[PDB]
RNA sequence: GGAGUAUGGUCACAAGGCUGAAACUUAAAGGAAU
RNA sequence: ACGAUCAGAUACCGUCGUAGUCCUAACUAUAAACGAUGUCAACCAAGGAUUGGAUGAAA
RNA sequence: UUAAUA
RNA sequence: GACCUUAUAGCUCAGUGGUAGAGCACGGGAUUUAUAAUCCCGGUGUCAUCGGUUCGAUUCCGAUUAAGGUCACCA
């Protein structure tokens, strides 16, 4: 029997999310020089955002967590990244409009270094008659510099945990559209991916603060 | 001689365009000359949509679609019935 | 009594990778590093031309379903995928049959996703300038 | 047609490039359309 | 170089694979190098649309 | 899948 | 000259103490407008020539022919 040696552990995400348990992860039972709590130290769990918040207005976002310790059959997760769902990313790429992409490397207040990717699209207008809506090379650079600077101010001022919860609120995409609209007509602004280039230092007490 | 005024391409004010690969043959065709078609379909066929919706663990989850752009060479566009051979006077219609 | 290692109602994820020459039904845990049962379309056929048949897909899918219920996994997340490296990104015919088979085996389905790897930019494709002939 | 071939000249590490015939042979070769 | 197909297959199909494909320096100087349409200049029937400006109106 | 010639 | 080996259908080969198999070739029939290819069937071997062991030799043992391979050196 293959599963006779297998154990199931409960998965716990930080308190930032409405749902605290997301599922169960499997690991073999301990052996001579193989401790399961030692083996469950680099497991990355990917879960949708429509599950951690229990609302389906968050459905087009996938969140990833890594395990930092096994606290008695519980794997205490920390935020590892976020990425747009594949269907959503390809559903917002219209043909006759200009695509604006950017990426910023921001160091958070608590020490984490992350990379944030932003996407945007020149839009039509209410009274627009011509089919195409393109932007000159000057307007693209103006828009990119705005969304590059604006996303840095909102991300560098706050810690990683509170910045992620900020991303759930649509303030940043709404503010970018309301500040790039004086240069060109933008409609779709999304943060397609957030990485973690350098993992900042963490403490058990800080992790305990992160978990209840 | 010239069967088409535009020579079957879409290139007017330039001398060279990059290549793309036929989605069926793997042939190299220029970007303008390639037959470009877009496809937007659900990831579940019309028969199985009912079956998935019956036993689901989510409240009202909406089935996503798949989006991909297919590019065909002339030989594999005609053979695959993507495009047909038209009349001499009906070739000019661009709609 | 209970099968060793099994638990109560849990969640799994199915990696249905169906090409035009075979089909894979592979379920793992939420982490994805532990596989529960992996059955391919070639284990339920004799000749090599039927591994892509839709019949082999449901036969493999049902075997996956029966094992998972006996092991406690009752609901699945679907990750549909085809050989989309540089080749055709359209999943093979057996992809839909396997997914429908899992549904008809009384298995709750969560989120369905297409994870065919679309290159941001590609290496050279097999075949040459003039391609398959 | 022979033929961008032979020879002569020149360039190139080389493949080759530039210039470039004649003998002989033949009532057609060819272009657009029905 | 193998394996198929075929009457044969040194090919089309499949697997492996050297030079090459990539960068630097120097040669080579040829393409259905095509708009098969030399360069400059004047006159020249009706349109609708588009790219970059200038100039009025409409925020 | 294979299909040469008068 | 001395050693070693071989000889089987019309051509290349297998196998060989109680009935010699493969192709290619050939004949007839079928498909085709006709040929080629394709399908069906059939006919083919003095097992190189003589002796002996042989129950019985094409096989085993000698001989006569042909056919090849190697050696034929120091002076």
């Amino acid at each position: 029997e293959p599963f006779s040696k297998k154990e199931w552990y409960n998965v716990k995400v930080p308190k930032n999310f409405k749902r605290r348990t997301v599922g169960q992860i499997v690991v073999n039972k301990t052996a001579g020089t193989r401790i399961a709590s030692e083996q469950l130290k680099g497991r990355v769990v990917e879960v949708n955002l429509a599950d951690l918040m229990e609302n389906e207005k968050f459905g087009a976002y996938n969140y990833k967590f890594k395990c930092e310790d096994v606290n008695g059959k519980d794997c205490l997760m920390i935020f590892h990244g976020l990425k747009l769902t594949t269907d959503k990313l390809r559903s917002i790429v219209k043909k006759w409009c200009t695509l604006i992409e950017t990426s910023v490397d921001v160091k958070t207040t608590d020490g984490h270094l992350i990379r944030i990717f932003c996407i945007g699209f020149t839009s039509r207008k209410s009274n627009q008659i011509k089919k195409t809506s393109y932007a000159k090379s000057a307007q693209i650079k103006k828009i990119r510099k705005i969304m590059n600077n604006l996303i840095t101010k909102e991300a560098a001022s706050r810690e990683l945990t509170q910045f992620v919860d900020y991303l759930r609120e649509n303030k940043l995409p709404k503010e970018i559209v309301a500040k790039c609209s004086k240069v060109f007509s933008m409609d779709n602004v999304y943060i397609r991916k957030v990485k973690i280039l350098k993992a900042g230092k963490i403490d058990s007490l800080k992790l305990l603060d992160q978990h209840q | 001689t010239s069967k088409r005024r535009n020579n079957g391409r879409s290139k007017k004010g330039r001398g060279h365009t990059q290549n793309v690969r036929c989605s069926h043959c793997g042939r190299c065709v220029p970007k303008d000359k390639a037959i470009k078609r877009y496809q937007i379909k659900n990831i579940v066929e019309a028969a199985a949509v009912r079956d998935i919706s019956d036993n689901s663990a989510l409240t009202k989850y909406k089935l996503p679609k798949t989006y991909m752009k297919l590019e065909y060479c002339v030989s594999c566009g005609i053979h695959g019935r993507v495009v047909r051979v038209r009349s001499r006077t009906d070739r000019r219609n661009r709609l | 009594e209970v099968i060793p290692g099994s638990t109560k109602d849990a969640f799994g994820v199915a990696h249905i990778y169906a090409t035009f020459n075979d089909t894979f039904v592979h379920v793992t845990d939420i982490s994805g590093k532990e596989t529960i049962i992996r059955i391919t379309g070639g284990m339920r056929v004799k000749a090599d031309r039927d591994e892509s048949s839709p019949y082999a897909a449901m036969t493999a899918a049902q075997d996956v379903a029966k094992r998972c219920k006996d092991l406690g996994v009752t609901s699945l997340h679907i990750k549909m995928r085809g050989e989309g490296g540089v080749y055709s990104k359209t999943p093979g015919p057996g992809a839909q049959a396997a997914l429908r088979a899992l549904a008809r085996a009384n298995m709750k389905i969560g989120r369905i996703e297409d994870v065919t790897p679309i290159p941001t930019d590609c290496t050279k494709r097999k075949g040459g300038r003039r391609g398959r002939r």
